């Protein structure tokens, strides 16, 4: 990814070298330098072969390192994930044999434009009526992840079915991972062996319980998690599941059967789920009119959203104000000129080494150039009591 | 009610009312002669003593009224002095039909292949009309009572 | 020898509110 | 256009010219003069060649003029405009589900000869009984510029439709444009650079807000209004809207954003809605009986609506009685004997300088040789205060 | 509207038309078509001698609207220009008299193909060694235009002449000129416009004193300089110069002349020089340890030249301490823990409306995740 560059490789500084060099070989014979002159038909020519030919061999390096990445490692290539979410079905009454969703059942939403289907043959046994299965989007991208209560529809009308809807939201929808994140990944394999000195962290919060989860190490903290009584041959584990929240026992104990025969023998493995510390933001800012109010509150929300991103986050650091605004005046065509969090501008420390941050509300005030104010408080957790 | 506004520096409602001038080369007398005739094309002959447009038109391009094309392939006014030995280049008959440009053009209703080049070869290949089709010539006199004011 | 048969052709070219509602009750919470 | 003409083309007057000169050539040797005689097989087939080209050879300071004005300041053809309207559809009933009324909807008058469409769909939502759209003429022309509830008749029934009606008089019907107006139009365009006299501005206002609408501009008059008390660096725009009303605020704010960073910096721009004066005509006239009293009282009408036009009509002026004299009499065919504007034969000042005339009423009494009185009367606006 | 078409479209047509008119005006009696017939030569000269005629009709319309836009527009049109150059003669000796290069002394390069002829008189004076005078290509064309010292060759040699020579590289040599490039230029001279606002002032002002110059045009600013008291008609202008500091008084005069011809009556334009207000600073930050002390204040300097650059400012609005925050913080590998913009942690308003701000030192205290503190005083000061 930092492969430095062999050779000048541009079409117009080529252009421009040769004919100073040019005129530096013919000791002043040639003083024909000019980039457009009647010699730029000559020098393009040959600089169009020269770029397209240079070009590909800088790559010799960074062809060298994929090679060695994708074919002693094997790393396998990201087309894409197709979001997923878990549909309920409701019958119309009560039946007297078993009642069958095939697999591959089509549903949609109001418009019918994004389209799930059902992952395998859904079986609600006789008597019951209302029951349960994933789905998955008809394609990749991040377009189909969409809230709960959103898909309603399906096209093929079936005998005694009555409603489908998403008891999820649909999460994990993606066109392809980023490059740094395949980096990381493909390191991660070289030294993952003997899971040590933090190595837990990265056997959990992207593999054996999937992606989009954290995970947490802490050495030689007990049962009672002090660290003032530190107890040796021990590792607390501290988690949070793939759909963001602290995890279930279930998974739990998978990580810990997973991580059985990978710890050294005689010590002791403490998995515990994770904390969640809310923050509340304030924002008073200054706009150029460049965006519409709304258009700059969306965009400070998935700034936010993506700042906030347990995988963007570490557990137990703080959180740290200037670098919330950095995030926020990312966005552009705003000039923040207060923040609060939590009611107050100061540096948010974390309750204990395992407590993530999720951000939940957020209050906009954002004046313009004309006067006018624009405010809106906004709730972007999941309250059914706010 | 009267409103009040000073002198701002750039809306986007300067944006609204912009340009007013659009330099348009379309088809226009300034614009018969904008396509060229390529130099390959061409035979580079000298003027001599008994010469004339008309002999030139009709040796080399079979025709008398193609004289417009030579002077239009050379900018010469005709009635102008053309000194002995004054070099002028003729075009050839059969590479006339490369000087002529194909071009496919939008519309509405579908893409339509065109042919553009200085009028006065326009108007020698379509001479007699035969390049057009029987459909347009019928549709010049659907409007035939032709309206006129009494004065 | 090889040899090709086309088949083309040219297409042608070219209110405040509803009026009732059944009544509510409200429970302020 | 106005061109001089470089050389006779006539067929006839070329036939006899070139006998003339034939026998003035000689000396009297050629005496058959007769342009109708047994020579006019000969010069008529000179002439017809002699005229088809002279009359091209005539075109060319004129075709040079239109490449100036076509070329190097591309100007739009112009062909006209169509008169648009704001109907209103009224259901039957309320329904339980949301009606549409397509696109292209076509209505007309009760004559069935002025037929409008609908510019887009209409949604009218479950509950609701009425709903608005706009509509726009079928052609382009000055005789579909017709009053409120002029368009009431539709052919193509819809379920549930009561009823459809113009509740906005149709404006802005024009069949084209004289070639003085295009000749005026090309030259705005030549001098608007840095809108500075009374006329730069108004060309500059009624560009951006609409084609039929009108402005004036009055250097140094203040809030008050008030021409005994100059204040410099102020310019005052008063706006007729697109629809020939006083301009809306909307308008307004649009004309001052519009205008805003064109005006010299420092000075103050005021604009205000513009103020109508109504005129009230009577006619008494003799009938030459060459027209119908229905014919004639159409024709007059129609000249008056294009007289009052304000494009036609400069705001402040007085409008001079033997003016409209003349606008009516242009019409032919009677002779005018009578005629009163606001109950008075004199001419009529504006009260002020932005107020423009605005003719609401006239009364035809028409006299012909056999002594039938046509007496009629037609309201041509909504309301006084429209 | 559209251009009539000045040429008739098939002349043979012509001929024919002619004749059936024969027949029409005969009444079914000339039907003589052929070239033996009678009216046949007639009518096939009449229509030659036509089409002589329209096409000159047609160059004369062209010639027309050309003349229109060499004598109303301003605007020539270019059928060719032959290159000029600067010629300079030096002698071998100092005369006591006039030195006398006549008119068209023809001089050549090394080939002989290009060839330059002087445009007037060349008179050495007594006394002088050398002279200049310029020269024109002898034919037009991009070919003659050549670098300089590349046309010296000549043919008459002349007593006590020692060298001929071009000093200027020959140039405005062109073969001709499309009509789009016509059209173009005439539709430039149209759009031609005074400025009228304050950020139009302001280009002008900008153009006028080259690329890295201010200005701040505002109006009803008395010689006083005092807000309260409004001057009606008056654009102040206020200039930094192309160096970044005020515009000298000379720089100022410069800008008078070209602006005093373009502004509209009833208007007073004042041009003063503007105010430059320092700016320091002192930075705390915190490297990740992604990149080294050094680099990171480079980089970190580098931005924050960008941030104060004088196009990247507008003279009259404080300087933001968040903006400058947000400037620092864009290298990437650091994370700001205090900044202090002339000792304190506020924005900074401006003195007036012309002001702008230069920074002119900043303090960097650098710290890594180890506690290794680099600490570093520049001073951006010319």
């Amino acid at each position: 990814l930092n492969a430095p560059q062999l050779v000048v490789d541009d079409y117009e500084q080529l252009i421009i070298d040769s004919l100073v060099h040019t005129n530096v070989v013919s000791n002043g014979e040639f003083t024909d330098l000019d980039a457009s002159g009647f010699m730029r038909p000559f020098a393009g020519t040959m600089a169009y072969a020269g770029s397209e030919l240079l070009y590909k061999a800088n790559l010799a390096s960074i062809a060298a390192a994929k090679s060695f990445f994708k074919n002693v490692l094997g790393v396998p290539e990201d087309t894409g994930t197709k979001a997923t979410t878990t549909l309920q079905f409701g019958l119309s009454a009560s039946l007297s044999t078993d009642f069958i969703v095939p697999i591959n059942f089509q549903v949609s939403d109001l418009s019918g434009t994004l389209r799930f289907y059902t992952i395998g043959n859904l079986v609600i046994p006789a008597g019951a009526t209302f029951g349960t299965i994933e789905a998955i989007a008809e394609d990749i991208g991040e377009k189909y992840n969409v809230s709960a209560n959103f898909i309603d529809q399906y096209s093929t009308p079936l005998t005694y079915l009555q409603y489908v809807t998403n008891i999820r939201p649909a999460t994990n929808g993606r066109s392809g991972e980023t490059i740094d994140n395949l980096i990381e990944r493909c390191a991660q394999i070289i030294r993952i062996r003997n899971p040590v000195s933090a190595l837990d962290f990265e056997q959990l919060a992207e593999l054996t319980m999937g992606e989009g989860s954290r995970c947490k190490a802490i050495g030689l903290l007990g049962i009672n998690k002090i660290v003032t009584d530190p107890q040796p041959g021990v590792v607390h584990l501290f988690l949070l599941d793939v759909n963001g929240n602290p995890a279930d026992p279930v998974t739990i104990s998978t990580v810990g059967a997973t991580l059985q025969p990978r710890i050294m023998l005689g010590t002791r493995l403490l998995i515990s789920p994770m904390e969640v510390l809310n923050i509340e933001l304030e924002l008073i800012a200054l706009s150029d009119s460049s965006k519409t109010f709304q258009q700059l509150a969306d965009d400070i929300l998935e700034a936010l959203k993506v700042f906030f991103n347990p995988a963007n986050l570490t557990p137990g650091e703080p959180v740290l104000i200037e670098e919330v605004k950095f995030a926020i005046r990312s966005v552009g065509g705003l000039s923040i000129s207060y923040l609060q969090m939590n009611d107050n501008a100061i540096n948010i420390p974390m309750p204990n080494q395992w407590t993530i941050p999720r951000f939940s509300y957020i209050g906009f005030e954002l004046t313009d150039s004309e006067g006018t104010v624009y405010r809106d408080n906004v709730v972007t957790v999941t309250n059914p009591e706010e | 009610t009267t409103q009040e506004f000073l002198s701002k520096n750039k809306t986007i409602e300067s944006e609204l009312l912009d340009l007013l001038i659009k330099p348009n080369t379309d088809d226009s007398i300034l614009t018969r002669n904008k396509q060229a005739i390529a130099d390959r094309d061409l035979f580079d002959i000298e003027w001599e003593p008994g010469q004339s447009l008309n002999k030139l038109a009709t040796e080399y391009l079979g025709d008398s009224f193609a004289w417009q094309i030579i002077a239009d392939a050379n900018g010469i006014d005709p009635t102008k002095e053309i000194d002995i030995g004054a070099g002028l280049k003729v075009p050839d008959q059969k590479a006339l039909e490369n000087s002529i440009k194909k071009f496919i053009v939008n519309s509405p209703t579908g893409k339509q292949l065109i042919s553009d080049a200085k009028q006065s070869i326009l108007n020698l290949i379509g001479v007699g009309d035969s390049n057009t089709e029987f459909s347009k010539t019928l549709k010049d006199c659907i409007g035939k009572v032709v309206n006129f004011s009494f004065d | 020898i090889f040899t090709s048969q086309v088949s083309a052709y040219i297409p042608v070219a070219p209110s405040q509110g509803v009026g009732k509602l059944p009544v509510y009750e409200i429970l302020s919470y």
